[PDB]
RNA sequence: AAACAUCUCAGUAUCGGGAGGAACAGAAAACGCAAUGUGAUGUCGUUAGUAACCGCGAGUGAACGCGAUACAGCCCAAACC
RNA sequence: ACUCGUACGGUCACUGAAUCCUGCCCAGUGCAGGUAUCUGAACACCUCGUACAAGAGGACGAAGGACCUGUCAACGGCGGG
RNA sequence: GCUUUACUGCAGGCUGUCGCUGAGGACUCUCACUCCGGGAGGAGGACACCGAUAGCCGGGCA
């Protein structure tokens, strides 16, 4: 047959690519050689194309200006602080040793200095539970507990936008206009309603799967479609 | 009594042995650091590239060569193919890494024509030869009597037809007896079938 | 819409155009690329062996 | 059907009749270093291997009698035609 | 191959790289009519559809030697300086 | 590539606004987890064999399978008497 | 052209083994190698990656 669409989707065309040239900054914490003493100024706070969410733009005392992943609460005007011996207030950015425990956290890095990649999206927040001279354990959005180093920096609060799933999309135009801004090709046409020769799930006289969905973790691609590796399906027990 | 060199190439037999052992293991380093062609002031192995046609002399380059290690990086078939031709993993090319890096030196030197090359080891990925190549333009060599054959015309790429050492090797021309008899004179004359 | 002639009409676009190497209308003014010649791909001169038949 | 484990019948090699020894011929083994084991070995390759890729036949419903006839005398052995017999079983 | 998978078409078609007026090969870690024998290499004739391969099917397929053509034999590395 | 993205994410699928609802079945097939024991290739190792080698056999045993379990808004099933 | 528990194979995934590969049936370390860091340095570490091979799955493809 021909390549199923997650296989067109890899070869990285138009059609499957986000608009990055429309996107404004890549948020990551600032280095700072050390101190702390690096502070700034919210000087304003705009859109993030990439993630329907919030930004805060900052001008740092040694003449830096770049957008900042916003935790809720923060306005023009506040003053935040990076380094490790910030302040403990929302927005500024430090160190999990140097945060005291049961404080949420966001836009936590995955290595110290790798500028944060853990809890960014609409509202989220990691949540410090243990400290230790070389474990600080947290717990992400998904619920996973995460053994990170404690020299790894993070954000205090929890990321700005909260709720925003809360809102049905309502009509098909919403989605549109949201996932025109993502990289993603949408609107998703079903399996089962394609010809045999496009999908595994494709072809028959009525519409359903040729075989069970769930599909064996070591199927290749063009087959590794469905119910992926699934521990358990349905909803019963 | 033994020569100097006897010494340096009494130390290669066993690579992996001894000081030589530790000398690569801390040159490699700086290799797999470096690019896929480096020029080099001095051979590796003196005695090596001395028995091969090596000379401390003016127009002479040596340089060292990566080549990466392994069969052949194959494409699948896109088309109709019978059983036998639908292979991939086993595939090996019919030329041998030393002269790829052979040839890939000389390209790096479009004046320079290859005279030799000898293998300096190789680590998990890579595998390092060092090409010996002449300057067929430079007198001094048009005056060596013991090199200016390769200045001649007829001698223009020897590499990429397979006039080289490993060359005529790969090429199956070793044996003059049983064994060769559709590899000599060439093996385009015996309709490839060596 | 017929695929035929009423689709004939949006042809005002200049892509082949008289090669600068070769002489032949081949030079894709969009691709800066000649279809005859190569110009523009490759320094050597365009040709294959199935220009002609087998044995000549 | 059954079989006497002894009887007198004729021995080849001694070149007249003695008491015989009846034994179902058991299987050799292999040394996998027979010509077709090598062409085995050597031929097979990438994809089909052409005869090496086919697999055991089959089986016909009574095989023939497969017997050694033993000499009581001189020792050796003699083979003869076997007979269709779903089963063969010795007298003693 | 009266299907077809090994085999065959064929190392063909086609593709990539490159030389010359011709290329390539070439002075034996050869041959092995086993010899008290031959003596660099191409090529032509033959050896021969022989030896060898092969669902031992269809098909595939040399070499030594011999008769010719033309003939040509040398330079390094190292030892010692 | 997704990705100037980070689970309020995005990938893979099924159903197809709302409203009232969505029963029973894990035997087969699929996926997943577990697994005393059984099965389970090659290298290295041991035995025999060979002045070597081919080869035969042993010991050990990964994933996998047997076996056990979970799972149907997973493929699907919901009869005769 | 398409399908599959048709025949035969081929990609791909999983897994053992060998090479890279080092020190003192479970264990520590650091020096290759990998990742994080502008650097200092940090994490990991003879594993992983990659090369070779073996077993299982394998209409994704021929
Ligand atoms: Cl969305
Ligand atoms: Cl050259
Ligand atoms: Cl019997
Ligand atoms: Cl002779
Ligand atoms: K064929
Ligand atoms: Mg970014
Ligand atoms: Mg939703
Ligand atoms: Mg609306
Ligand atoms: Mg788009
Ligand atoms: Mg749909
Ligand atoms: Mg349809
Ligand atoms: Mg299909
Ligand atoms: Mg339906
Ligand atoms: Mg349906
Ligand atoms: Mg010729
Ligand atoms: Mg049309
Ligand atoms: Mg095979
Ligand atoms: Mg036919
Ligand atoms: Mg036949
Ligand atoms: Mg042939
Ligand atoms: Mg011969
Ligand atoms: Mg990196
Ligand atoms: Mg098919
Ligand atoms: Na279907
Ligand atoms: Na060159
Ligand atoms: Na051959
Ligand atoms: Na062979
Ligand atoms: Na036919
Ligand atoms: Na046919
Ligand atoms: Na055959
Ligand atoms: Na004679
Ligand atoms: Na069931
Ligand atoms: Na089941
Ligand atoms: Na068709």
């Amino acid at each position: 047959g021909r390549r199923i669409q997650g296989q067109r989707r890899g070869r990285g065309t138009s059609t499957f690519r986000a608009p990055s040239h429309r996107y404004k900054a890549d948020l990551e914490h600032r280095k700072v050689e050390d101190g702390d003493v690096i502070a700034g100024t919210v000087v304003d706070i705009e859109h993030d194309p990439a993630r329907s969410a919030p930004v805060a733009a900052v001008e740092f005392e040694d003449g830096d200006r770049r957008l900042i992943l916003a935790p809720e609460g923060v306005g023009v005007g506040d003053e935040l602080q990076v380094g490790v011996d910030a302040e403990i207030a929302p927005g500024n950015t430090l160190p999990l040793a140097e945060i005291p425990e049961g404080v949420p956290v966001c836009n936590v890095e995955s290595s110290p200095g790798d500028g944060g990649k853990f809890a960014r999206a609409s509202g989220v927040n990691a949540q410090l539970l243990t400290h230790d001279r070389n474990v600080a354990v947290v717990k992400l959005p998904s619920g996973e507990m995460k053994r990170l180093d404690p020299q790894c920096r993070a954000t205090i609060g929890v990321v700005g936008g909260g709720g925003r799933t809360d809102k049905p999309f309502v009509k098909a135009g919403n989605k549109h206009h949201k996932m025109k801004a993502r990289g993603t090709k949408w609107p998703n046409v079903r399996g089962v309603a394609m010809n045999a020769v496009d999908h595994p799930f494709g072809g028959g006289g009525r519409q359903h799967p040729g075989k069970p969905k769930s599909i064996s973790r070591n199927a290749p691609p063009g087959r590794k479609v469905g119910d992926i590796a699934s521990k358990r399906t349905g909803r019963g027990g | 009594a033994r020569s100097a060199y006897s010494y340096i190439r009494e130390a290669w037999k066993r690579p992996k042995e001894g000081q030589i052992a530790e000398l690569m293991w801390h040159r490699m380093q700086e290799w797999r650091n470096e690019p896929a062609v480096v020029r080099i002031e001095r051979p590796t192995r003196l005695d090596r590239a001395r028995s091969l046609g090596y000379k401390a002399k003016q127009g002479i380059i040596v340089v060292r060569v990566a080549i990466r290690k392994g069969s052949s990086r194959r494409t699948r078939f896109n088309k109709g193919r019978r059983s036998k031709r639908m292979m991939v993993n086993r595939i090996t090319r019919k030329k041998n890494i030393q002269r790829i890096a052979e040839e890939r030196a000389n390209r790096k030197f479009p004046n320079l024509r290859v005279l030799n090359s000898y293998s300096v080891g190789e680590d998990g990925r890579h595998k390092w030869h060092e090409v010996i190549l002449i300057d067929p333009d430079h007198p001094a060599i048009k005056s060596d009597d013991q090199l200016s054959w390769i200045s001649r015309t007829r001698h223009r790429l020897r590499t990429f037809r397979g006039l080289t050492s490993a060359g005529r090797r790969c090429r199956g021309l070793r044996g003059q007896g049983k064994g060769s008899e559709k590899v000599r004179p060439s093996l385009r004359v015996n309709g490839a079938k060596a | 819409t017929g695929a035929g002639t009423p689709s004939q009409g949006k042809k005002n676009t200049t892509t082949h155009t008289k090669c600068r190497r070769c002489g032949e209308k081949s030079y894709h003014t969009k691709k800066k690329v000649c279809s005859s010649c190569g110009f523009g791909k490759s320094a050597k001169r365009r040709d294959y062996e199935w220009q002609s038949k087998a044995g000549e | 059907m059954q079989m006497p484990r002894r009887f007198n019948t004729y021995c080849p090699h001694c070149n007249e009749h003695q008491e015989h020894e009846v034994e179902k011929v058991r299987s050799g083994r292999q040394t996998g270093m027979k010509w077709i084991d090598r062409q085995r070995e050597r031929n097979s390759g990438i994809g089909n291997d052409g005869k090496f890729s086919k697999v055991p036949g089959g089986d016909k419903p009574t095989k023939k009698t497969d017997l050694k006839y033993r000499c009581g005398e001189c020792g050796k052995a003699h083979l003869r035609e076997g007979w269709r017999a779903g089963r063969l079983e010795f007298q003693e």
